[PDB]
DNA sequence: TTTTTT
């Protein structure tokens, strides 16, 4: 059970902002 | 038939509402004057290019933060002067309590015509604010680092009394108070804002601002502004380079940015944004580190040609009005 | 056990949904999970989570011959960081989860 | 017409907001006398110089910070030595627990009417900085190195115990709370501050500040002091060289420098500052290693014109009101 | 809601 941030991060170019709306889960019910 | 018993009913409710509540209680979107946007100034051009309107909205909440010294007070200062300029009453309700009268008459500030109030309490700056808000006769209000908007029991506390959300709670009731009366009576009021570090934060921006979340709510538009240099005359710093962005427009389209200089006794270098945005817009021609205009090379560098676009008033308006013309994407009737 | 295989710091690692296409030849497309750890210092050429000018950004971190974000994309550019850039890394990615 | 009624509503509700918190609550910029700044004398006239407004202003928060052993206490003693010699009252919280009442008074500070606190806990002393500033009698009120200003809870806890930004919600409800005190009872409040490393930094200055941010913002004016060097009667090191930098100025133009030594046991060495203004103001000649006055040599070297100037009180006190005549660029009415 | 720490 980790944050899973909200918000998607932007590789592309510099994200305008970053807010951080917490989701939480485990490795184990995301992926399988 | 059905069609016409709606029309009927849906007139009598209107009328019905009218009656009960007054003549602009209820009445259409597009023939309702009242709810045009209408802007102001905000002493730099370029912002007035970022902010899409032309400058921040009259009878809204606006709200100006950033870190020490990165010029809130100075925009702050600017935004009056312009106002002032145009015959509007403008008050600065100071809760720092550290406001220099003779900078603010430096930035073109008449200090003699600007009301300044120094509250001893949060609740009492609201309340000063509301009042100004419900009289009608001041167009410009500006709240200075609401970080210092103190309650009451808290002034009357001692240091280290936990008040839990008790200054979020009355910056709340102040938004829900005010919102309904600065859209009244066309309004502006400008909150400033200070930034704090946010604890424990793995990802994302640790700094808020204080005062709550109403505030980022009731707000129609958000100015970042920040230091991002020094203007230097060889060896003394005489200036300030300063970025503000837009984080936050419920008028136009939000995330643009805006730089321009800040000059100490002076303010925002508003010949420099000129230079700029002449370059920027193909009316003036940079090679390199020479700017010329219509041939004519005007300077070496930007101070030079700042020099001499002060120099020459005539051409410096002929730059300002192509740049008002061609950039602003909402110019003001 | 996945949290043993991935996670070295428990309570320092958080997941990052990516956005963009910058890093496509560094293995991060558009929409995949980047496990972040916050509590490992980061390296010449790791992959971090990072914050130019208070933008954040996924990048790979040069501190030779300047400061610089560079990305995994030839579409993309590099960012220097330059006069009062303030390069804040929250983390190192350590898996990508497609 | 429409103005009549603008005016008229203004004043109704100035009125009304005296007549609800009193007669100062809001007031024109123009006529308000207390908003003027007043400074006092920092005991360097280097320093007096590079604040613009000629001294630390009254009424404002001021934060002096540096390495170790860079002179924050020797200035700040020297501060209150230069107050207490107009008549003014000076309070010394010393919450280091590392003030040597001999050497106080070896650099003039009247210890006899010094009040001098040695709190237990940051929030005593920021109380008792309160109550001192809510009295109205005290003038000076300095909060020795805040960084020592630890919570209650720190206090009461174990040494590994997290108490993960107490400190800074302390000293940001302390400004929040001292600020309008301070500006009402018109008394100046000397942070001292000790600089602590930002790890993992990799470009900006590595070196923040205890406290948090508020003090940052609420500062009026924050120096930077720092040790530059050593002052050396041949073998023996007799004092230092101490370059403080403003790295933050409400009253006037920032980001200026002085230089002044510092001798142990006696404070700032006026006179050498007297000695360099001088050279700089085209008042005393130097040729080389030779120092004149109007072609009289004399001295070789900055110690001996130094101790010439000394040796003579007359063209002492015409340097010095010539420097201050001259460089001031605000000078106290 | 509140606020860094080395
Ligand atoms: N009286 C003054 N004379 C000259 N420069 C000044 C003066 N007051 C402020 N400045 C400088 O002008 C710039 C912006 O000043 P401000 O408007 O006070 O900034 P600020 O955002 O209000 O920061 P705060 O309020 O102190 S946290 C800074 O570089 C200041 O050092
Ligand atoms: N009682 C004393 N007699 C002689 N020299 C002293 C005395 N106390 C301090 N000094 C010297 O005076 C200079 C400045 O001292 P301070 O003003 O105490 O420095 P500081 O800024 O207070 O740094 P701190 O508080 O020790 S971390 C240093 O070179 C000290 O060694
Ligand atoms: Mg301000
Ligand atoms: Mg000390």
């Amino acid at each position: 059970t980790f944050p899973l941030f909200s918000d998607l991060v932007q590789c592309g170019f510099p994200s305008p902002a970053a807010d951080y709306v917490e989701q939480r889960i485990d490795l184990n019910q995301l992926l399988i | 038939a059905i069609d016409e018993n709606k029309q009927k009913a849906l007139a009598a409710a209107l009328g019905q509402i009218e009656k009960q509540f007054g003549k602009g209680s209820i009445m259409r979107l597009g023939e309702d004057r009242s709810m045009d946007v209408e802007t102001i100034s905000t002493g730099s051009l370029s912002l007035d290019i970022a902010l899409g309107a032309g400058g921040l909205p009259m009878g809204r909440i606006v709200e100006i933060y950033g870190p020490e010294s990165s010029g809130k007070t100075t925009l702050t200062l600017q935004v009056i002067a312009a106002a002032q300029r145009e015959g509007k009453t403008c008050a600065f309700i100071d809760a720092e309590h550290a406001l220099d009268p003779i900078y603010a008459r430096k930035l073109g500030v008449d200090i003699d015509n600007l009301l300044c109030s120094q509250p001893d309490t949060g609740e009492q700056a609201l309340e000063i604010c509301d009042a100004l808000a419900r009289s009608g006769a001041v167009d410009v209000i500006v709240v200075d680092s609401v970080a210092a908007l103190t309650p009451k029991a808290e002034i009357e506390g001692e240091i280290g009394d936990s008040h839990m959300g008790l200054a979020a709670r009355m910056m709340s009731q102040a938004m829900r108070k005010l919102a309904g009366n600065l859209k009244q009576s066309n309004t502006l009021l400008i909150f400033i804002n200070q930034i704090r570090m946010k604890i424990g934060v793995m990802f994302g921006n640790p700094e808020t601002t204080t005062g709550g979340n109403a505030l980022k709510f009731y707000a129609s538009v958000r100015l970042d502004i920040r230091r991002i240099g020094a203007v230097k005359e060889g060896e003394n710093v005489v200036g300030s380079e300063t970025r503000v962005k837009v984080v936050k427009n419920k008028i136009a389209a939000p995330f643009k940015q805006a730089e321009f200089q800040i000059l100490y006794g002076e303010g925002i270098n508003f010949y420099g944004e000129l230079v700029d945005l002449g370059v920027k817009e193909k009316l003036i021609e940079k090679a390199g580190a020479w700017y010329s205009y219509k041939g004519e090379k005007i300077g070496q560098g930007k101070a030079n040609a700042t020099a001499w676009l002060k120099d020459n008033p005539e051409t410096a308006k002929e730059i300002e009005k192509k740049v008002r013309e061609l950039l602003l994407s909402n110019p003001n009737s | 056990d996945l949290n043993q295989l991935l996670i070295q710091h428990p309570s320092a690692t958080y997941f990052v949904k990516a956005s963009g296409d910058s890093m496509i030849d560094g293995g991060i497309s558009d929409g995949d999970l980047l496990i972040v750890d916050s509590a490992i210092t980061a390296s010449h050429g790791d992959i971090v989570i990072a914050a130019v000018d208070g933008e954040f950004t996924v990048a790979k971190l040069q501190l030779r011959p300047t400061v610089q974000l560079i990305p995994m994309n030839s579409a993309y550019s590099p960012i220097t960081i330059s006069s009062e850039d303030t390069l804040d890394v929250f983390g190192v990615v350590i898996h990508v989860v497609k």
